[PDB]
């Protein structure tokens, strides 16, 4: 809500970060770019490239003098047929570990009510990275890897209105 | 109760660098230091740690 | 493991334990020889489920593992119950307490 040192930088470049994982087939009809199928801009929906899914292991050392904000997501597919068609892995687990926190993520595969023509869910999480701390990602499926990070440094809230600027 | 260089987590778990300590039978407040780094010698996520600091 | 303790005092008994989170899967079998481990702590008021996660953590104080510490209160007359097959840090001493204050971070003498 109050950031005075914002710098939208790319934590993982899309050229040579995940050469064994497809970053283009993970699209949806609920998030259209210009009428066609697409997905999020600051997020990368990794899906099954071929007939398997390699294990993910990424990290980032905080080389700045401020906090780094990292946002990721945990995909919850609807049916078990959609789990193997997008990740080819039944028992999946997502780990996010820092110097302060170590969380465990476990996606649940069940039939959700239809909201915006989507029977699935996607839980989004976030954490802070201290200057000098190294983040750690390790998952075998259902991980939404970040594309851009938000470097921030603060010492405010939200306003819902229709007034011009 | 004064714990010295150790914090509450170094006393409630039994940190070996806080051995020279005489815990009284009753107290009214706990005193930590600004350099209280000799607490949890093994790292971890102390869940419900803020409520335990008020109970004792 | 199967331990218990009946509160024979006229005050609350504070019990602290820990849940060990090893770094690699080779360190799990070398210290406990059990893959699927679970820790149960049960009282008359609370029954919690603990499940340790084995994953690579960042190196803090030359340790690639974690250890989550938990606590609960035991009422006078209540019997605590521990039941686990691995990754349990059993308590050694208990803190019998009775109250009706916070923390101070300072360098003043006593």
């Amino acid at each position: 809500s109050s950031v005075s040192s914002f710098e939208r930088f790319e934590i993982f470049p899309k050229t040579s970060s995940w050469p064994n994982h497809d970053s283009n087939k993970g699209v949806t009809a609920a998030c259209p770019h210009a009428g066609a199928k697409g997905f999020y801009k600051n997020l990368i929906w990794l899906v099954k490239k071929g007939n398997s899914y390699p294990k993910l292991s990424k990290s980032y050392i905080n080389d700045k003098g401020k906090e780094v904000l990292v946002l990721w997501g945990i995909h919850h597919p609807s049916t078990t047929a959609d789990q193997q068609s997008l990740y080819q892995n039944a028992d999946t687990y997502v780990f996010v570990g820092t110097s302060r926190y170590s969380k465990k993520f476990k996606p649940e595969i069940a039939i959700r009510p239809k909201v915006r023509d989507q029977e699935g869910r996607m839980n989004y999480y976030w954490t802070l990275v201290e200057p000098g701390d190294k983040i750690t990602f390790e998952a075998t499926g259902n991980l939404v890897v970040p594309r851009y990070a938000f470097a921030m440094e603060r010492n405010s809230g939200i306003i819902i209105s229709d007034t011009p600027v | 109760l004064h714990l010295g260089k150790c914090n509450i987590a170094g006393w409630i778990l039994g940190n070996p660098e806080c051995e020279s300590l005489s815990t009284a039978s009753s107290w009214s407040y706990i005193v930590e230091t600004s350099s209280s780094d000799n607490g949890t010698c093994y790292p971890g996520d102390f869940i419900d740690y803020e409520e335990l600091r008020e109970q004792l």
